[PDB]
RNA sequence: AAACUUUCAACAACGGAUCUCUUGGUUCUGGCAUCGAUGAAGAACGCAGCGAAAUGCGAUAAGUAAUGUGAAUUGCAGAAUUCCGU
RNA sequence: GAGACCGAUAGCGCACAAGUAGAGUGAUCGAAAGAUGAAAAGCACUUUGAAAAGAGGGUUAAAUAGCACGUGAAAUUGUUGA
RNA sequence: CUAGUAACGGCGAGUGAAGCGGCAACAGCUCAAAUUUGAAAGCUGGCUUCGGCCCGCGUUGUAAUUUGGAGAGGAUGCUUUGGGCGAGGCUCCUUCUGAGUUCCCUGGAACGGGACGCCACAGAGGGUGAGAGCCCCGUAUAGUUGGAAGCCAAGCCUGUGUA
């Protein structure tokens, strides 16, 4: 009835690709011969449900894991696989070009920074 | 005079007390940051303008050109060592000088320096 | 009264003597108290409106 | 200073003090002749004192106070 | 009396956060205290209930009462107790609920997360001694 | 029938023959809200419906806005 | 003489005051700064055996992955699903 | 996190199905409604009979606490007695 | 605070500042105006073996130098440096940390009364069948286990160009 996603994780594409056909042509056979007596059938229907969400979350995520091995090196990566933040944080100076000074003030901070110093009393 | 809608623009102050704590954990947040350092840097002591006020003495903004040339301080040093420079400022005697010159003399004696690296 | 006895930890006394200090011949003035104490006892309240 | 005690007790608070509605004050103080709160037998105001009060083993003792 | 800002002396929060607690923080609530057997031996005090305590009940009508325990209810803050039974019109006998701190465990259901807990309790009881005592 | 179904906002506020919205203003791109009605604000305001996004926002930026995966996971 | 009406008392109604309670409001103070074309706020349609004038979620639909805890959920049915254990 | 605040005709309109139910063509207007008991142990079984109802009997410390449910005022009403 | 002052006013209604002074907080800078002219020294993109190659912008001006209580250029002599790791520490979450369910009475139920104890840097609060410090969660204090991201940083590798 269930499968542990411990299961799941060690498998490669073929083999999930075949379980997840094999739990989906289950699930429609239920229903044909679930809508009479509806007992230990929908028991099984609900654990059947949750192991096709536990098939199809590995296929997504080692799918996103290995597009995210193609565009290793490349800069465009895809709109799905960037990170969300938030609209004006992804819209934010970065963080070396905040940090970018001029030549002129660099020369200042070089020679004249700020000092360590304390008054006695 | 209330004329106009006093009621919608009446402030009270009931965070007095809680602006103090914060006024001075924010002075304890500074002096985390600068832990030898004092707080405030160093002002000038200067003669307040009117006639009214010619016989009293208060703290100024900054140090004259001509007060940290005399004491010995060169200028591009003295705000990284805690003392306040104007720029605007002027002399115009030698009364406003010398009390400043002795300021930074007596300054520079309580000071101490560390090396930078 | 010129001097008031120190006890020990143990209840008994010490034997040293403190002079009692100037405050303790003030006036005691129930009048003043009373004045002082209603306006300090307002002086934690927190506001109410609705 | 017995007249200012007694201005404290007699017009602000004392703790063995009971009114009542019936016209009459009472002394609660277990050391009072009289259980009643005027001048003449108040513990607190006066200095000098006596009473008189009875322990459980049927003896009766008599308490003075002195300044 | 309480120092922390975090810490709130307020009765309304206290009521709302007993009453609407999870079922995880609700295992913390519904604890009980160890026997003094069990007190001297693996120096813990008390510990929450789970399914397969045997317990003795020492308050209510149904003091003195020993059996194990039958369910843990967290959602009306009540185990239950194997013959510590009433019956209904019915016949039908129903379970009696026993508040967690009425009752005092005997004998613990032991597992490995169990002796993980009984062992960071001793840990933390036998420093503090060290550290009041030297 | 003066006023029928609006996509908006749901209600039967579209006027027929004018083709706009008298609660929201549904051609408009802008809401309608009014200063003058303080009551209907607090009928179409954030928070009177499902939050569905805007829920998630305050628990990512008390982590930080961070992206990865614990160590150690599988 | 009955009945009818009035007053009082006991008992019984009607109604929800009074006392007590409070996962609610009101007001003040303090820490912090975070919505949206990577599709927000809002509006529907659906997902639970019996369910709303709730709540959660989105055809992976009262939820999946991952981490932690460590033995439940519970109104009733119902689960050889899990107890020195990913 | 708090309070010399209010305590269900109060306090936000809303302590609860509350911007809900309902009204209007529409803009908009917008309520009422908390409390059994420590625990449902929420009255088994017998017997009336067509019912949101009785008489027995039972649970409970208590049922003159029976999901019309803490206390249960007055207006108002019925029966009995003078 | 100045101050209901000055000022303006069917000089009626009235309206109505600011400078000085005591405080809070403090911090200063970037261009255009110049010829780098003994060398567009600058920058966006694309391809990338990530190392460095092309296109384009741009002389109708992109770098460096300068910004008027300044500055430039010579001369002279003293004084200053630059990168990369990085133990560890701070902030915040988490784990654990005191003591009666001793005897009697009322009670459906002790959380009440009486007797004898104990803890207390913890007698704030809540639950538990009635007023519970010692039944349970917590609360006080220092520690302690694990973790997140920022910041600082002891030291340790290198530096260089007539910069
Ligand atoms: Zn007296
Ligand atoms: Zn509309």
């Amino acid at each position: 009835g269930k499968v542990k996603a411990g299961q799941l994780w060690s498998k490669n594409k073929e083999e999930l690709t075949k379980i997840l056909g094999e739990l989906k042509t289950e699930l429609s056979q239920l229903r044909i011969q679930k809508i009479s007596s509806s007992g230990a059938k929908l028991n099984k229907i609900h654990d059947l449900r949750k192991s096709i969400a536990r098939v199809l979350t590995v296929i997504n995520a080692k799918q996103r894991a290995q597009l995210r091995l193609f565009y290793k090196n490349k800069k465009y990566l895809p709109l799905d696989l960037r990170p969300k933040l938030t609209r004006a944080l992804r819209r934010r100076l970065s963080k070396e070009d905040a940090s970018r000074v001029l030549e002129k003030t660099k020369k200042r901070l070089t020679h004249f920074p700020q000092r360590k110093y304390a008054v006695k009393a | 005079h209330f004329r106009k809608h006093w009621q919608r623009r009446v402030r009270c102050h009931f965070d007095q007390p809680g602006k103090k704590v914060t006024r001075r954990l924010a002075r304890r947040a500074k002096a985390a940051a600068l832990a030898p350092r004092p707080v405030d840097k160093l002002r000038p002591i200067v003669r307040c303008p009117t006639v009214k006020y010619n016989r009293r003495t208060r703290l100024g903004r900054g140090f004259t050109l001509e007060e940290l040339k005399a004491a010995g301080i060169p200028r591009l040093l003295a705000p990284t060592i805690g003392i306040a420079v104007d720029h605007r400022r002027k002399n115009l005697s030698e009364e406003s000088l010398a009390a400043n010159v002795q300021r930074l003399k007596d300054y520079k004696a309580r000071l101490i320096l560390f090396p930078r690296k | 009264r010129p001097t008031v006895t120190v006890f020990g930890a143990d209840g008994k006394p010490t034997g040293a003597t403190e002079v009692l200090p100037k405050v303790f011949s003030a006036p005691i003035r129930p009048d003043i108290v009373k004045h002082v104490h209603t306006g300090m006892a307002k002086n934690k309240r927190q506001p109410y409106a609705v | 200073s017995d007249e200012i005690v007694w201005q404290i007790i007699n017009q602000q608070f004392c703790a063995f003090k009971l009114k009542t509605t019936k016209g009459q004050n009472f002394c609660r103080n277990e050391y009072s002749v009289s259980g009643l709160c005027n001048r003449q037998s108040c513990p607190l105001a006066n200095s000098r004192y006596a009473t008189v009060r009875q322990s459980p083993k049927g003896t009766i003792y008599l308490y003075i106070k002195t300044i | 009396m309480k120092v922390r800002p975090t810490v709130s002396s307020s009765r309304r929060k206290a009521r709302k956060a007993h009453f609407s607690a999870p079922s995880s923080v609700r295992r913390v609530i519904m604890s009980a205290p160890l026997s003094k057997e069990l007190r001297e031996k693996y120096n813990v005090r008390s510990i929450p209930i789970r399914k397969g305590d045997e317990v003795q009940i020492v308050r209510g009508a149904h003091k003195d009462k020993e059996g194990k325990v039958t369910s843990v209810y967290r959602l009306k803050y009540v185990i239950h107790v194997e013959r510590v039974t009433r019956e209904k019109a019915t016949g039908q006998t129903v379970p009696i609920g026993i508040h967690p701190s009425n009752v005092v465990i005997t004998k613990l259901h032991l597992d490995k997360d169990r002796e993980n807990i009984l062992a960071r309790i001793k840990a933390g009881r036998e420093q503090v001694a060290k550290a009041k005592g030297k | 029938k003066t006023h029928g179904l609006c996509r908006r906002c749901g209600r039967r506020s579209l006027h027929n023959q004018k083709k706009v919205c008298a609660s929201c203003g549904y051609p408009a791109a802008k809401t309608r809200k009014y200063n003058w009605s303080e009551k209907a604000k607090r009928r179409k305001v954030t928070g009177t419906g499902r939050m569905r996004y805007l829920s998630t926002v305050p628990r990512r930026f008390k982590n930080g806005f961070r992206t990865g995966v614990p160590k150690g996971a599988r």
